[PDB]
């Protein structure tokens, strides 16, 4: 080990996947062992979400004396005038051409601020997604935020998460979401299907097609395109419902779930977190790369590394 | 609308600051608000009600 | 509990110096960090000397331009200049050496500008703390220097400063090249005239930085080497090594010396660490004085520390032990599937000397090939043209041929190619690299290579 | 209660447009009586917080945004009014001058480039 | 066949090369038609042509640039030329602030791909900062990057001779009202570069090594590599006007080249100007002041300490009996001037003084009649001293005049 200078004996260094534990910032740090065992979620939760395709969490996960810290980091990260320290280490962010847009989002954040790096090993959520992967190990794959503009806002059309995990040979993932603020159907809440998932055995839809500039009624009004009649009939059955988040509420998702996010039209801002979790028996299908600048695998190599840190291990 | 309900309770109020069973009075107009014109309704508006709302329960009966 | 913003900025200053020059407990790294995630100064009303004090220490302990508490501080530095006095100007210096933004430039500039107006009205503690602060940073001010160094000169005369004083502005002046004689020889005057004030451990440093500014005197340096002789009975493993450093960079061979440190170093081979291992082998390379028995004792006890070795620990032996000729097949091994996994710290020197060092020694490992050669791509864009070359040498002599690899190594050769072609000491190692790509992979470097120059 | 639920909620979305002298008034009434819940509603207050930041300041006096500012740091969210900028060719006078050093030494934030202007 | 994306920084282009040659010949007329100003109604329509034609060429490239990919498939020195203009274009005011961001933000990502894929060169980084930098664009990667890639001095031991000269000259007519935050980043990329003028500085035209050095100076920059540049100007000093010699005095001072033999060959150039300027008779006095310091009575040389004390005086007396001639712009001249006579001990003609004192009565009438603006209550007791030591015959008037100044106290301290 090299002489460090004395006045550079307490920094941190460029990555912060490095530190391979929580930073004593928001929650103090993890708990013993032992203690893990009262984070756990009553089994009537988990087959509500076995059933409808999603579930929410029966108290919030977050205190406001850290979810405001929480978005002045988010709000942080989308300066246009002093860019955020620690940028080249995302994967991906809207801001790479320096215009930016109505829409706000990056990826793999948790790498580049504090206290978001502790909000992967939050005890409330990992314990829960790891109930929901058959009580086994969990891993973070990639985190990322939507931070939508003013009363112009934008909307995300209707969506299935493994369609853009291909690289992934079996279908054994989680999504938790996060409301940092309160959200309404005017606002941006979410609505989506509650039986998209359990549809043609588990088969993936033809992709949404989409325009930039039509009203949002139009991109909400696109799902008759994908379905058939069998679908048609359960939709009738199924219609599609909204739910309302409250600050700090969390929805947890299935990566089969048609899923959708309506447009902003209050007056200001609205932000949410979107965490995509692993179970164990994962492993990749092609040689290379799953994210850019990230370890290379083999074609049946399985996934783990430093930049898909374990999070929690039952036993 | 909102804003000549919300000045008819604030004349009502600030008659009853310069007494008896006259806070039915200008009670019967904060239940007389439907949703619609909530919806519409500007903020002015809004600040004289929760002003009055206020007021009123200094001193009412029983709830709020 | 909770207490007001001044309390917090004491225990705060207290817990840096704790955790500076007592002992690196991290549960006080990471309590002081708690603490400091979640205090704001705007709501009270303080001096400069406490929002001075926060923001130094919460920037020592790893808080970038970003967080709300170096914002609220750097504002208020930004908006109150006149309260900053000489007392509190190496403070916020010191503090903002990290920080890169606009407004940390700006309050630099403004402390530099102030400092160069207020040069005769120092004194001691003023004037070493002043320019420690300063040499921190890395400001190119050659007339705050100078008006620093004349008043240092005057208050030399009457003989105030200590041993600390002395090594503070020796280790500050040095690292900042500022190449002035006078200076140095009013401090050097200065210290000899302290008797039995230099204890070793205040001498060693001294002698370090001496060696460091590069003054070209042969006096002084004898001197030195005399000074020392007395002491080499007293010093551990760290300090021989950094004797041996800076007597490497003196460049004169004096030959007793060089024995009797040698005699004592052997007796104190169980204390080296892999470090002290790297900094004299690299010394010896340096200087060029072949010492064998104490090399084999330092391979033999480098390789039963392989797994301490660091980026820089492999770069310097490995470099040092392919100059040296002194070859160990299980040490090499070792150290090679060391460097596997530590692929990613090297900087843009030690991936290059690695490499070629492996390279010249015919040791090819396939996992330090495949590892090491990955790497080449992200690090391209900063290395010089020799490096590049020596580095194509050594990727030729790996034998990869894959063109994600070998792309950017290429345009940054055609970057530099006046300087690529025009260094005789290499003359002879592209034939090696064109003899095993051929004309069919880079015609204009082709082209270039066949034309005259 | 029904309508005041739905008032409630409609502060909280964010959709109801507020003028600094509504929130300076709802400020005070929370201040002073609060006989409804007002100071012990985090997200209510979040709202009225981030009316309160987007709206125009020009049309108070120091001492009402003092008075909100200290309503709001009292619950638990900082909070700074807006600085003032110098007047401009027309608008000057010895009474604004006075004006905007008086907001300077009031709200307990001060500079000194606009002092030397 | 390795795929390769260099070009050379100074070859095949784009359509950008033909937007580029009409930006130039649109600001070329414009400075044609300043050329026919050296009436005014006539150029002014074409002027607002220009501004039209620049403007319209300036909407159709950014929206071509914007709307297909062409930054990707442009060489090096098309970027080079559009940052050029991009940036003069805008200093004379012709561009609207949102098309010179959106033009600056795209030139600036390309720049950070291409610095990415590692083409850059030692010239380009030179050329683009001193570019960025004067025209205060704030990009905070590039900017730090910029910074790192200074730090390599090897790499720029092969800057051509033009090139240097235009850096330099770019840098240093912009100096007089720089932002602060844009002053370290001069430096370094003033010294980056040292060594090559340090090896060229045989090369030098005459007025372009006084140039250097003030470029040099004002950046508080005195590297001891250019040392030999001005050893250079004491052995050519025959070639300058006097202004350029007193300028030459000032610099030599602040190189600490500044001996007795240079001075003494310097004051006759300052002598032989028909009339005198202040700027020299203070290079004069204060070179004269500072060489009757450098020679030491306590010293190894004791022997000619005197007759080198009068040699300096005749010279001084030779230049104070010419000082009539000169105007005087502030005070503070006049006190250097008389410091400098007093503390030497120069016999100064009577004429030379009245034209001084009544100068300073003249001067320093406005300030206390108009009751404010300075002149600090210090400088007004040394003025007063100085007449009283001299007489009050120079200025019977002036007495009573700053004794009335005083007693009003329309003077505040230095420290107020």
């Amino acid at each position: 080990k090299s002489y460090v200078l004395k006045f550079l004996r307490g920094q941190l260094p460029e990555d912060l996947k490095d530190v391979n534990g929580a930073l004593g910032c928001l929650y103090g740090t993890l708990p013993d062992v032992d203690e893990f065992g009262q984070f756990v979620i009553s089994p009537d939760v988990v087959n509500s979400f076995h059933q409808f395709g999603y579930v929410k969490m029966p108290i919030p996960v977050l205190d406001h004396q850290q979810i405001d810290k929480l978005a002045d980091e988010v709000n942080e990260l989308a300066n246009n005038v002093e860019h955020h320290p620690k940028t080249e280490r995302l994967y991906a962010t809207s801001l790479a051409d320096l215009t930016g847009g109505p829409l706000f989002f990056c990826q793999g954040q948790w790498r580049a601020a504090w206290g978001m790096h502790d909000l992967i090993y939050l005890p409330t959520i990992t314990v829960a997604a790891s109930q929901i992967l058959n009580n086994s190990l969990v891993r973070l794959w990639y985190d990322e935020v939507f931070m939508k503009a003013a009363r112009t806002g934008p909307c995300v059309p209707w969506q299935q998460n493994y369609a853009r995990w291909q690289h992934t040979k079996p279908v054994n993932h989680v999504t938790v979401m996060i409301a940092l603020d309160t959200m309404n159907k005017d606002r941006g809440a979410p609505c989506l299907v509650p039986g998209s998932h359990r549809w043609r055995e588990g088969g993936l839809l033809p992709p949404v097609s989409y325009d930039p500039t039509k009203d949002e009624a139009h991109q909400l009004n696109t799902i008759w395109e994908i379905i058939n009649e069998e679908e048609g009939e359960m939709l009738m059955d199924t219609p599609p419902v909204t739910v309302d988040l409250r600050r700090g509420e969390a929805l947890l998702i299935h990566p089969l779930t048609l899923f959708a996010t309506h447009g902003n039209r209050s007056l200001d801002a609205v932000r949410c977190c979107f965490i995509h979790y692993m179970g164990e028996k994962t492993y990749a299908v092609q040689n290379g790369p799953l994210l850019p600048h990230t370890t290379k695998f083999q074609a049946d190599a399985m996934i783990q590394g430093p930049f898909y840190p374990v999070v929690f291990d039952p036993a | 609308t909102a804003l000549d309900v919300a000045m008819r309770v604030n004349k009502l109020k600030r008659l009853h600051q310069t007494k008896k069973q006259v806070e039915l009075d200008a009670w019967r107009d904060l239940n007389n608000l439907t949703e619609a014109q909530i919806n519409s309704a500007e903020g002015k508006a809004v600040s004289l009600l929760l002003n009055s709302w206020a007021y009123f329960a200094k001193y009412w009966e029983k709830g709020a | 509990s909770h207490l007001s913003a001044r309390n917090i900025a004491t225990e705060a200053l207290q817990m840096k110096k704790l955790h500076q020059e007592r002992g690196g407990n991290p549960m006080l790294a990471q309590q002081a960090r708690r603490v400091l995630f979640a205090t704001s100064i705007a709501g009270q009303n303080l001096d400069a000397r406490s929002v001075a004090l926060l923001l130094n220490t919460a920037v020592y302990f790893g808080m970038e331009s970003d967080a709300k508490l170096v914002r609220e501080c750097i504002d208020y530095c930004l908006k109150n200049d006149k309260l900053i006095t000489v007392d509190v100007l190496p403070i916020v210096v010191t503090a903002c050496a990290t920080l890169k933004s606009r407004d940390a430039r700006e309050v630099i500039e403004m402390q530099a500008q102030k400092a160069a107006r207020n040069a005769k009205f120092l004194d001691a503690k003023d004037v070493t703390n002043i320019i420690s602060a300063f040499s921190k940073t890395g400001i190119n001010h050659e007339k705050l220097f100078a008006f620093l160094s004349r008043r240092v000169q005057t208050l030399a005369r009457v003989g105030e400063f200590e041993a600390a004083h002395l090594v503070i502005l020796a280790n500050a002046f040095s690292r900042l090249r500022y190449r002035d004689k006078f200076l140095f020889g009013a401090i050097a005057r200065r210290a000899m005239s302290l008797r039995e004030r230099v204890t070793v451990n205040e001498l060693v440093p001294l002698i370090v930085a001496f060696s460091k500014i590069g003054l070209k005197d042969p006096k002084l340096s004898k001197r030195f080497a005399t000074k020392a002789m007395e002491y080499v009975d007293q010093m551990n493993a760290e300090q021989v090594a950094s004797m041996f450093m800076a007597f490497a960079y003196f460049g004169i061979r004096y030959d007793q010396l060089f024995g009797v440190l040698t005699n004592r170093a052997v007796e104190l081979i169980d204390e080296f660490n892999a470090q002290y291992i790297s900094t004299t082998l690299n010394a010896f390379q340096r200087i060029g004085i072949n010492n064998p028995e104490l090399f084999d004792n330092l391979a033999e006890r480098a390789l039963a520390v392989v797994q301490d070795h660091d980026a820089r620990d492999i770069s310097k032996t490995v470099t040092a032990l392919a100059h040296f000729g002194l070859k160990d097949e299980e040490l090499f091994k070792r150290l090679a599937s060391h460097a596997a996994s530590i692929a990613d710290q090297f900087d843009a020197m030690g991936l290059v000397n690695t490499a070629h060092a492996f390279a010249r020694t015919n040791f090819l490992q396939q996992d330090m090939a495949v590892a090491l050669s990955e790497r080449s791509v992200y690090v391209c864009r900063l290395l010089d043209a020799g490096e590049t070359r020596r580095l194509l040498w050594a990727l030729a002599k790996f034998q990869v041929r894959d063109p994600k690899i070998l792309t950017p190594v290429f345009n940054r050769c055609l970057a530099l190619h006046y300087d690529f072609f025009a260094d005789p000491t290499g003359s002879e190692e592209i034939e090696e690299i064109f003899d095993f790509y051929g004309p069919n992979f880079c015609p204009p470097l082709y082209q270039l290579y066949i034309s005259r120059g | 209660p029904s309508a005041l639920h739905l008032i409630f909620e409609r502060c909280k979305l964010n959709l109801v447009e507020f003028t600094a002298q509504d929130v300076y008034q709802i400020c005070t009434t929370a201040y002073n009586m609060d006989t409804l819940g007002m100071l012990q509603d985090p997200d209510f207050m979040r709202g009225l917080h981030d009316a309160f930041r987007r709206s125009d300041q020009t049309v108070i006096s120091p001492f009402q945004a003092n008075l909100i500012a200290d309503t709001f740091r009292k619950v638990g969210i900082n909070s700074m009014p807006k600085e003032v900028s110098v007047p401009e060719e027309d608008a000057i006078s010895p009474e604004s001058l006075i004006l905007v050093l008086r907001n300077m030494n009031i709200t307990k934030q001060r500079d000194e480039r606009k002092i030397n202007e | 066949p390795l795929p390769v994306s260099y070009s050379p920084g100074s070859v095949t282009s784009t359509a950008i090369t033909a937007h580029c040659d009409v930006l130039s010949e649109c600001v070329a007329k414009a400075d044609e038609l300043a050329v026919q100003l050296k009436t005014q109604e006539g150029m002014e329509e074409f002027v607002e042509e220009l501004k039209t034609s620049a403007t319209n060429e300036m909407t159709a490239l950014v929206k071509q640039m914007q709307t297909t990919p062409l930054l990707q498939r442009a060489g090096m020195h098309e970027l080079r030329r559009t940052l050029y203009y991009t940036t003069s274009l805008k200093e004379r005011d012709w561009l609207e602030e949102k098309q010179y961001t959106a033009a600056m933000r795209m030139l600036t990502v390309e720049v950070l791909r291409r610095d990415g894929d590692g083409v850059l060169s030692a010239d380009d980084v030179l050329y683009v900062t001193t570019h960025v930098v004067t025209a205060n664009f704030y990009n905070r990667h590039l900017w730090n990057r910029m910074e790192k890639s200074l730090l390599k001095f090897s790499n720029y031991e092969n800057i051509d001779m033009s090139s240097v000269k235009a850096f330099s000259t770019r840098l240093f007519k912009t100096r007089r009202g720089c932002a602060k935050e844009t002053l370290d980043i001069r430096r370094k990329v003033l010294l980056a570069m040292s060594r090559r003028v340090g090896v060229l500085a045989n090369d030098f035209d005459l007025p372009s090594l006084l140039g250097v050095l003030q470029c040099y100076t004002v950046h508080d920059l005195t590297p001891f590599h250019l040392e030999p540049l001005a050893i250079r100007a004491t052995n050519h000093v025959g070639d300058f006007t006097p202004h350029e010699c007193a300028t030459l005095a000032h610099v030599l001072r602040k190189w600490r080249t500044m001996r007795l033999e240079v001075c003494e060959r310097l004051v006759e150039r300052i002598c032989t100007s028909d009339q005198l300027t202040h700027h020299m008779a203070n290079a004069a006095m204060i070179a004269i002041r500072t060489c009757f310091n450098q020679v030491s009575d306590g010293g190894r040389n004791a022997m000619n300490a005197e007759p080198t004390r009068q040699k300096l005086r005749a010279m001084g007396e030779q230049i104070g009996c010419r000082l009539d001639e000169v105007e005087y712009p502030a005070l503070p001249v006049i006190l250097s001037i008389l410091d400098v006579v007093v503390t030497l001990k120069i016999y100064v003609p009577k004429k030379c003084l009245q034209v001084i004192f009544s100068q300073a009565n003249d001067m320093v009438a406005i300030v206390m009649e108009q009751k404010d603006d300075p002149i600090t209550a210090e400088e007004g007791r040394q003025l007063q001293a100085l007449l009283s030591h001299y007489g009050n015959d120079l200025a019977p008037e002036l007495s009573q005049r700053m004794k009335e100044a005083f007693r009003e106290g329309v003077l505040p301290d230095e420290a107020s």
